[PDB]
């Protein structure tokens, strides 16, 4: 129905990790900390800079002097008008990136604990959200400390990523290598949003190209739609699916939504395929799926993404060093291309600012003329 | 199937050089697939791996080929906490082709039943029980025996695993003897003789076979087992007879095609010189006399002995810088005379 966003200004209190975490919110305010402004998407080094509490880590050897801060917890806190909810309506808590490990209150009440810096994290505080102002904390503790609760084996012991880095979900490089300091940081990266789902939504819309004719400009795609479908809405509601480019509609297919779960298979004709650089162009379609009351014309959801009609297969040698790493050649749309290319590394140590330079550094790759990206692990 | 030894055990072992296989607590049978098992022995091997993984003495670890506990649970431990030691997923005449055509160049020998000393027979037995003869019949064994033949569940019976000593005795000796001592002595020169030939036999047959471990030197409870040493110390015969082929260089005799082997055995990584004399105990008889050079870390042929008439007993005497070693071989086919064994034993003057 609507995204609430709740990027913005937070308040952000910081203080040493005691031998006891701060997992509570009385904990937390309790704790004896320093309290400062902050900003999400942010990193915590970020916002103890814009206070003058930090100098430039960029510069000579100040990168060192953020070490103390790794055995630091850091409680974000703000307020938010909760969205309007009605009867059936989900009010999802999104977060695009917590690192790492933190513990969710919405109005004192936990509504989740995350423990994975790279993905997202949606918790479900319909239940608990309340009319008017309502709040929000987030209680992360340190992620080097967290290491110290696994044993590790023998063979995560001396390897080039830390140790610290075995036993959690984060980025390795973010513990020090030789291409990325080392800067654990903390906080909320990514965006924070409140999401209101209809009880007729869309869960997930895969779509797949099955063939490609790139001569007779034809593919087959297949749609595996799941929804969220109340019994009652069964029969009553459909699915229009809509594939453009360039605004110019290429085929319009609606269905009734007898279940969940559905496959649609459609046979294009007068469609382009995807071919990387300099193997032919990049055709992309507008491909969209909406669920809609057959009787109201009610759209209750509506997935868009752009698509290409491209198959890959990854053809392994059989005879010089049948096995081997790097006896293997990509056949897309049943071609063999050969691969030029860059790695591609942390755009930045603060990964709150990757966003902000996404743009420029895929268009170095654009001048340079990569036909491929392999994004380091 | 037995615990695992504490940490002292291993630091024994460490200091005396003595290597250590160890299992895992798994008994002879197949054990449960489920989520349940796996994680409790996973718990188990990998507190016992971290425990033990840093003594010297230590070189294996060991656990149809679909059991996820040995396949899978026990595999999976070691190769995260341990993958600096191999681990191995395994879950009546001595002469008998059975035991001399082994293929196993390592071998699990099962050894022989052997009645204990005498003095372990009167501390655990009853007085009226001490006689293993019930009503002077020869040839049963009364409650009290039965019991210390491991009979997990009193159930009466007679026969089993008692009548593994007395078909030995009969096979080499002929008859049983009635009298307690008598059988003792006769028992205990069985295994001692089986025991012994067993040790010889795979030494002898080097390179191809690369070791052998013998069930075994003690036990664990006042019982009548194939045991060499009693729950209390007394060492049986077989004790002393394994002890002379134990040696780090051990001259022995095999059996040949046409005829006897000697032949000298290393188990070191330094040479030797030597002298070894063959005599026959009865006659006196010098069979061969002469130098032998023992090569380090193999067996080496010394001569081929020409076969001797009837029964008797030969004797191995080898110096080795200085130092006087001692052995022996008993030729012919049973069964023996049990008094004339023991003349042989006593003349020979090597054991008691």
């Amino acid at each position: 129905v609507s995204e609430q966003s709740l990027n913005g200004r937070w308040t952000l209190k910081f203080f040493p990790q005691p031998a006891v975490p701060v997992m509570t919110i009385e904990g937390a305010e309790a704790a004896n900390g320093i309290v400062v402004d902050a900003v999400v998407p942010g990193n915590v080094e970020i916002d103890m800079e814009a206070a003058g509490l930090v100098e430039d880590p960029m510069v000579g050897n100040n990168i060192y002097k953020l070490r103390p801060y790794e055995g630091y917890q850091w409680y974000y806190s703000r307020t938010f008008a909760a969205p309007v909810v009605t009867e059936g309506q989900r009010l999802v808590l999104h977060f695009g990136g917590i690192d790492t490990f933190a513990e969710v209150y919405v109005n004192g009440i936990k509504v989740g604990s995350a423990d994975n810096m790279l993905i997202e994290h949606d918790y479900d505080i319909t239940s608990v959200v309340k009319e008017g102002e309502n709040r929000l904390d987030v209680i992360i503790r340190s992620s080097v400390m967290e290491a110290q609760n696994h044993f590790l084996g023998t063979l995560s012991i001396g390897n080039f990523s830390n140790e610290e880095s075995a036993p959690v979900r984060r980025a390795p490089s973010t513990y020090g290598w030789d291409i990325m300091p080392r800067l654990v940081s903390a906080g909320l990266w990514r965006d924070v949003t409140l999401r209101v789902e209809n009880p007729v939504t869309i869960v997930d819309a895969n779509w797949v190209t099955l063939s490609v004719n790139p001569k007779a400009r034809e593919a087959s795609e297949s749609l595996y739609l799941q929804t969220r479908l109340p019994f009652e809405m069964h029969d009553k509601v459909k699915a229009v699916i809509t594939i453009s480019r360039d605004g110019r509609q290429i085929l319009r297919k609606e269905a009734l939504m007898r279940k969940f779960a559905n496959l649609f298979t459609l046979n294009l004709s007068g469609v382009d395929a995807w071919w990387p650089r300099g193997y032919g162009e990049p055709a992309l379609y507008t491909a969209e799926v909406s669920l809609v009351d057959v009787t109201s014309g009610k759209i209750y959801d509506t997935k868009t993404s752009k698509i290409g009609f491209r198959t890959v297969k990854l053809e392994l040698d059989e005879v010089n060093l049948p096995g081997q790493p790097g006896q293997f050649q990509f056949i897309i749309n049943g071609e063999p291309v050969f691969a030029k290319g860059t790695n591609w590394v942390p755009l930045d140590a603060l990964h709150s600012r990757d966003a902000s330079h996404v743009e420029e550094a895929v268009q170095l790759m654009v001048e340079m003329n990569c036909n491929i990206v392999r994004c380091w692990g | 199937g037995n615990v695992y030894e504490d940490t002292h055990f291993f630091e024994l072992c460490d200091k005396y050089g003595i290597m250590v296989w160890q299992d895992f607590a798994m008994g002879c049978g197949n054990y449960s697939q489920r989520d349940n098992f796996a994680a409790a022995l996973e718990k188990e091997a990998i507190s016992v791996v971290v425990k033990l993984r840093n003594h010297p003495s230590l070189i294996l670890w060991s656990g149809p080929n679909n059991d996820r506990v040995s396949r899978q649970v026990l595999s999976r431990v070691i190769y995260e906490f341990d993958p600096t030691r191999p681990y191995l997923p395994s879950s009546g005449y001595y002469k008998d082709p059975f035991y001399t055509e082994n293929p196993s160049q390592f071998v699990s020998q099962i050894g022989y039943h052997g009645c204990p000393n005498r003095e372990t027979l009167e501390r655990m037995f009853s007085p009226d029980s001490v006689n293993p003869w019930q009503n002077g019949v020869v040839g049963m064994w009364n409650d009290e025996w039965q019991t210390k033949a491991n009979r997990i569940y009193d159930d009466k019976f007679q026969g089993g695993r008692n009548d593994l000593m007395t078909n030995q005795v009969r096979i080499i000796f002929g008859e049983v003897p009635a009298d307690l001592d008598d059988f003792i002595f006769a028992s205990q020169s069985v295994q001692a003789e089986a025991m012994k030939f067993f040790v010889e036999l795979w030494r002898g047959r080097r390179p191809y076979r690369t070791g052998i471990i013998w069930w075994n030197i003690r036990d664990g409870w006042p019982l009548l087992s194939d045991a060499i040493s009693d729950y209390w110390g007394g060492k049986k015969q077989a004790f002393y007879y394994m002890q002379n082929v134990h040696h780090d260089v051990c001259c022995l005799i095999n059996p040949a095609a046409n005829g006897y082997m000697l032949k000298v055995d290393n188990n070191t990584l330094k040479d030797f010189e030597g002298v070894v004399e063959v005599k026959d105990v009865a006659s006196g008889k010098q069979v061969f006399k002469g130098k032998f050079v023992s090569k380090a870390n193999q067996m080496s042929e010394i001569a081929t002995l020409p076969m001797q008439k009837g029964q008797g007993m030969l004797v191995i005497s080898y110096r080795i810088e200085g130092n006087e070693y001692f052995n022996h071989y008993l030729y012919g086919e049973p069964p023996y005379k049990l008094d004339q064994y023991r003349k042989w034993v006593k003349k020979c003057g090597i054991y008691e």
